[PDB]
């Protein structure tokens, strides 16, 4: 019984409206790459060119020579769409470090491919002026969610 | 006329054209040379169609 | 999305409805699409030979036609090519004196802008702003060769 | 007198080159490239008048099309369209007066 | 171009093959990896002969 | 006797200059026009100076 | 706001650059200048800092 719904159906639909054509797509192994797989599986049948960059297996304390010379490889083709397929801890990772080189001023477009886009923090984003999608679940505007909050 | 690109852009009477679609027309679009961009101006409003 | 004010809900993803879309502007930021006005009158403003199967702004062509793109280039704003319909301009009228032609939309907030051949006067100088003059010209006199021979 | 300008062109089209029609030069100008060819503008202009951009008053777009339109008569664009639209569009050619 | 051919069934796999490379004509593909086992090659390459 | 301004540029035999400073040879510099830029080209390597 | 990428500089107008924090605009590719008073590589500051 799985309570999580399937999101790979959403994040494709996401990606047609934006009407994206090349984007880089940053996953963890330890999540997982079904997501990543309907995304591959599709860039042929919707003609994509998606720059996947397996972002999990790094170490702690080399987050800061890893992370900036990762959006050095993201400039060789002047990556500007990029999609976060990650755990609300690890964007909030990637979150940070994108700000400190300055990758989210009026030109960059993120997507935040989790169910919880209002769980993390992103008030750290909301005046960089680059746009940023997400997905949520649990909608804080029905009444029902109103009563649990309070 | 005399054997010569420009003393066929000065006359207008024996009229001249391209194909409709090839490099040979493209040629004469970007041209600036001043004898040419003659002819393409020509060519271009050369009615009916040459 | 994630804007100024923070997280806004765009729309709502199903399985059976994928991407339903419920918008918040409309709008928003328009500003406006510029009116412009003119005549028929060649070879100033004309009919393209297939303005039937054209639409738009590119049915028509001539002088001003090139004049109104040249114009928005230098000062970035979207053309809507109109026509008076009258279709000469104005000249008032004796004891109504409404304005009519491509004069009376520029007073009376139809149209925001008029290009064309219109002639500078002083009865139109009171009461719109003319530009300098594009095009000097002057009365002339105009006969055949004939010859015949004769 | 005639009652529109299409029936002052027609009217010196059939008088064997007795009888002419004074106009504006700009549409002097225009009648003589087009077919069949059979009118001339002679002799300079009369007067000193010029065609401009009317926009309301007070009005935003009035000042900056003001200045647009010098910028296009420097830069050489608007001799350039009159040039495009007057003799390049035009059927009897400017190298239909020369040579025959 | 990454294909996850693996999720196919055996009912519908005369269309779904076709249908499969009728996106790679897309990219007029020449240069195809096959990373299967040998029982799912031979029927790739069976239908790639069809 | 008094042709035009094309036919002006098109002998070399009666020649023809402007003010050496001035808003008229700036007309002809920037001059993007076929008839002229063939007078600019022609005054700009004219000797003697014009 | 993002005022600290390739383009902008700035300048801190007082004694002390080192004494705040640097570290979070030292990677957003804007130049930033200061002045600083406290010479950390004076030997008798070294002395004083040990």
């Amino acid at each position: 019984i799985q309570m999580r719904p399937d999101l790979k159906g959403a994040l494709l639909s996401l990606i047609e409206y934006y009407q994206w054509d090349k984007f880089a797509y940053l996953y963890d192994s330890d999540r997982g790459l079904s997501t990543l797989q309907a995304v591959l599986d599709s860039a042929a049948e919707k003609k994509w060119q998606v720059t996947a960059i397996n972002v999990g297996n790094i170490n702690n304390d080399k987050k800061d020579e890893t992370y900036r010379s990762l959006f050095q490889d993201l400039e060789l083709k002047k990556e500007r769409r990029v999609i976060l397929d990650c755990e609300r801890d690890k964007v909030n990772d990637i979150v940070d470090q994108v700000i400190t080189i300055g990758k989210h001023v009026k030109g960059y477009h993120y997507i935040i491919a989790n169910l919880g886009f209002t769980d993390g923090d992103l008030l750290k984003i909301q005046f960089g002026g680059a746009e940023v999608s997400g997905f949520q679940i649990v909608d804080y505007d029905d009444s029902l969610v109103s009563k649990f909050i309070e | 006329p005399i054997e010569s690109a420009e003393d066929l852009s000065k006359q207008t009477e024996i009229a001249y054209g391209t194909l409709d679609s090839g490099s040979t027309k493209e040629f004469f679009r970007r041209s600036k040379i001043a004898v040419f961009d003659k002819m393409w101006t020509y060519m271009r409003s050369a009615e009916p169609s040459v | 999305e994630l804007k100024t004010n923070g997280p806004r809900k765009i729309g709502y993803w199903s399985e059976v409805d994928k991407m339903v879309l419920t918008e918040d502007d409309t709008s928003g930021l328009e500003q406006k699409t510029v009116v412009v006005t003119t005549i028929l009158e060649s070879p100033y403003v004309m009919m393209k030979k297939n303005h039937e199967m054209l639409e738009g702004n590119e049915r028509y062509e001539g002088y001003c036609v090139d004049l109104a793109a040249e114009i928005a280039k230098h000062c970035g704003f979207k053309y809507k090519l109109t026509i008076v319909g009258d279709g000469k301009y104005g000249a008032r009228d004796a004891d109504t004196k409404i304005w009519n032609g491509m004069v009376g939309e520029l007073v009376y907030g139809k149209a925001d802008i008029a290009i064309a051949p219109l002639t500078i006067t002083l009865v139109r100088e009171e009461v719109i702003d003319f530009s300098k003059p594009f095009m000097s010209l002057g009365i002339s006199i105009m006969i055949k060769k004939p010859q015949k021979s004769k | 007198f005639v009652r529109t300008t299409a029936e002052g062109v027609a009217r010196v089209r059939k008088s064997k080159g007795k009888y002419a029609y004074l106009l504006e030069s700009t549409m002097n100008e225009y009648i003589e490239q087009r077919k069949p060819c059979d009118t001339m503008k002679v002799g300079g202009n009369l007067d000193s008048k010029g065609y401009g951009i009317a926009t309301p008053k007070g009005s935003s777009l009035g000042t900056p099309v003001n200045l647009a339109v010098l910028k296009l008569s420097e830069q050489g664009v608007l001799d350039k369209l009159k040039n495009k639209w007057w003799y390049d569009k035009g059927e009897c050619g400017a190298k239909d007066s020369g040579s025959k």
